[PDB]
């Protein structure tokens, strides 16, 4: 029986800007989901967490003084043309056989100046029509 | 007007003690090409190589250094500090007046804190434990931690305090300015491993 | 129907150590009818930047080949050793008078967190304590050494 597998590979460290903010479309990591049933497309896909903003995902300093920012999800098809699934619940391609990497990509600061540290979040995937 | 600059892709780097080597990146900001002389000192302001020690970057270019542990002895119940020190050489270049030409150039210089596997946790997880006291006029900080505690920001009764490091199981003396008279609440925050200022704590002193 | 997995996951931000320096030169220096250059004149204004708030004033130290500590010596093009110092200082937020080291140490002031974004320093003449100044060109060659936070 079916089971979805979420693995994650983080990427380079981000650089803070002399203005606090970071650059978009960052590599922040990649997101591989897997074991789901031939002929799944992208909108039976969702990946939410707790900030819950539709289409993006936020990261969260862990100071106890919020800093945050938002990523994108995005991955890529045989003819290179993005995959967008959707993010708390807003974005249409089948997914490659087997197993899909998702490309999480920097949006920027969700407003004010960013301290360095190490921010997270809880990601959960939620894949339908299996 | 003339313009320098040099960055440095991290500012400090955290060695694991018997690691083959990390990398860091350096930016030549400028409009000119310039020579990256890369140097490590002790803690004293005076093992350790970086490759290339000398190399060229042109405008707006970034490159790598490697910085490489060979051999060499650090204890294992503390971190041990040393200096990179990255600096930006630039290119080289009135019968009644004294005419002034003056060149400068960037040495830009980054803690390099060697830190054994053997410590549990990191520096954010006991910057609370600090304690403060007033002796022989001055502010002295205790660090029981393992840990360099590379204080950013550091106010007592109200003024600001130049920052430093307090270094582990050990201490640091600061100077007080005038009219501090009677304080009693120390507030700092330590810089984290990543750069970023942590938050704030605050104690009386004893 | 739907089946489900999760995961926590960490970025780790960084801030580099940026540091930039600008220099304006000042006006060209009289020599005045008794041969000396008058003092207090502004060589030139040092504007460094790109620091994280909370560098302080002694973490910056300016120094050149002759080591005069607190002092940063200009010598003539011409052979003659002809020489002249200068000090480097500022003002901090509460207008008084500080400097970064030059040449290992301060001149004036006790150390003191540096204004944010930027803080200009000044080069002034001092003298020569030689005398008798040439008319011509006069250099040195500066290191400004910022050991960060």
């Amino acid at each position: 029986p079916a089971r979805i597998t979420l693995t994650y590979k983080e990427g380079a460290p981000i650089t803070i800007m002399d203005n606090g903010n970071i650059d978009t479309e960052l590599l922040v990591g990649t997101l591989t989901l897997g074991g789901y049933k031939t002929g799944t497309t992208s909108t039976s896909v969702n990946f939410t967490d707790a900030a819950g903003d539709p289409m993006y995902l936020t990261f969260t300093s862990q100071d106890g003084n919020n800093h945050q920012f938002t990523t994108k999800v995005i991955g890529k098809d045989s003819r290179d043309f993005d995959i967008s699934p959707k993010v708390n619940g807003e974005n249409d391609v089948v997914l490659a056989t087997g197993s899909q990497d998702f490309f999480v990509r920097s949006i920027g600061s969700k407003g004010g100046k960013l301290a360095a540290g190490k921010y997270t979040d809880a990601v959960t995937v939620t894949v339908s029509n299996q | 007007s003339k313009e320098y600059g040099v960055t440095i892709g991290e500012s400090r780097i955290i060695y694991p003690l018997d690691a083959a080597g990390v990398m860091v990146s350096v930016k030549n900001t400028q409009d000119y090409p310039v020579l990256i002389q890369s140097r490590i000192y002790d803690e004293n302001k005076e093992p350790f190589v970086v490759t290339p020690p000398l190399f060229r970057l042109d405008a707006k270019q970034q490159n790598s250094l490697r910085i490489a542990q060979a051999g060499g002895v650090f204890p294992r119940d503390k971190e041990s500090l040393k200096w990179l020190c990255v600096k930006g050489i630039p290119p080289k270049d009135p019968d009644k007046d004294v005419g002034v030409f003056v060149q400068f150039a960037i040495n830009n210089c980054i803690k390099l804190l060697v830190r054994p596997n053997e410590l549990k946790g990191t520096p954010i997880q006991f910057a609370e434990n600090l304690s403060w006291k007033v002796d022989g006029g001055k502010l002295i900080a205790e660090n029981p931690s393992p840990f360099y505690m590379n204080i950013g920001e550091l106010t007592f009764g109200g003024k600001s305090i130049p920052s430093h490091y307090i270094p582990p199981k050990s201490t640091w003396a600061f100077d007080l300015p005038k009219g501090l008279a009677g304080a009693r609440n120390v507030s700092w925050r330590i810089i984290n491993d990543q750069g970023g200022l942590d938050r704030l704590y605050s104690k009386n002193v004893t």
